[PDB]
């Protein structure tokens, strides 16, 4: 599983970039997104995705092992659409 | 936020790095996230999110503009689940 790890490892054997700013240039850019995702803000990445921002009500809900019906309280998610080029990509994909 | 305007307040923080090596590092991890989830490979950042692969079984489609049946393959779909830190500055109502 890609890993920040594995990341900064790539941007040291790529851009030539230290470990270092490599590590911390990763962690700024999933810091940066949910700053925007927080404050209420669309999330437009061309050529990947998009994270969008829905209020979902509170619907009726329930206990999947037992059985008692909770009502699932209202909240605010963050749903991913990916474009059309990362599904080009993924198409044709492979669990491996 | 564009791909663009992420670019721009991470250089506008980071001061004691180019500008221009935000531009390309930005590039690059999309790029390698992109390639990542191409081979077939999930994604995991603790504290963001993950990205897996569902997938979705072949069916006979159709054109809801004409109205005439499309075939379908199987092919996967990538698939974002947000993590725990993220659904909870996110959520603005308890």
């Amino acid at each position: 599983a890609l890993t920040k790890a594995e990341m900064s490892e790539y941007l040291f054997d790529k851009l030539g970039l230290s470990k270092r700013d490599a590590k911390e240039l990763v962690e700024l850019f999933f810091e940066e997104i949910r700053r925007a995702l927080e404050n209420g803000e669309q999330v437009k990445l061309s050529g990947f995705g998009n994270f969008d921002l829905r209020d979902k009500n509170q619907r009726p809900g329930r206990n999947p092992k037992t059985g008692e019906d909770i009502p699932i309280t209202a909240r605010r998610v963050v749903t991913f659409r990916p474009g059309q080029k990362l599904k080009s990509r993924v198409e044709n994909a492979s669990p491996k | 936020m564009t791909k663009s305007e992420l670019i721009e307040r991470l250089a506008t923080q980071q001061s004691h790095i180019p500008a221009k090596t935000v531009e390309d590092a930005v590039k690059e991890m999309l790029e390698h996230m992109a390639s990542t989830l191409a081979q077939g490979e999930r994604i995991e950042i603790r504290g963001f999110g993950s990205f897996s692969l569902h997938y979705r079984a072949p069916r006979t489609g159709r054109n809801p503009k004409t109205g005439d049946k499309v075939e379908l393959e199987g092919k996967y779909v990538p698939h974002f689940k947000p993590g725990k830190e993220l659904r909870d500055r996110a959520n603005i109502y308890g």
